[PDB]
């Protein structure tokens, strides 16, 4: 069951990656939310890739 | 408001071309899960854009 | 036709089995699967 939790987890960190390095008012446009951008979605990408780490390896199962 | 008028005529236009239109094999099937479904979907698009019309109530928030 | 807006036409036919063709008849009817059957010595014990 882990690929499909790792499945989801490319793809939706990787569009909250990219509402976040866009700038997108859902995410950043609060004072409440955090306020550069692009420093989120480094973090957040590179979760996108380790949840992609652990879809090809359970991919292979 | 006469924005969805315009919007329930092409709905029931359809509607009826579908009618007369539906498969032979399963007609009260087919011309009762697409003819009720298209009623179900404009009658919660009407409901969300009369809401919005003219509202009432504007929009108010602190953190922007 | 079809029945999924009102039901199908029902008719309460009435066979006659002899003896001589009693089991084939009944192992007929129970792989045609269209004869509801009704009780009709319910007053027997």
């Amino acid at each position: 069951c882990c690929t499909v939790l790792s499945a989801f987890g490319v793809v939706i960190l990787s569009v909250i990656a990219h509402l976040f390095n866009t700038n997108h008012e859902s995410f950043v446009g609060s004072i409440n939310d955090p306020e550069d951008g692009p420093a989120v979605a480094h973090t957040v990408y590179l979760a996108a890739l380790v949840y992609l780490v652990f879809f090809v390896f359970c991919g292979f199962q | 408001f006469y924005t969805v008028v315009g919007v329930f005529i092409v709905v029931s236009a359809m509607s009826v071309l579908f009618w007369i239109m539906a498969p032979k094999n399963n007609q009260a099937v087919w011309r009762s899960t697409v003819i009720l479904t298209l009623a179900m979907m404009f009658l919660m698009w009407a409901i969300t854009f009369l809401c919005q019309l003219h509202p009432l109530v504007a929009p108010r928030r602190s953190d922007l | 036709e079809e029945a999924i807006f009102r039901s199908a036409d029902m008719t309460y036919v009435q066979l006659y089995i002899p003896l001589e063709v009693i089991r084939e008849v009944t192992f007929l009817l129970g792989k045609m699967s269209v004869f509801m059957v009704m009780d009709l010595n319910k007053d027997l014990t």
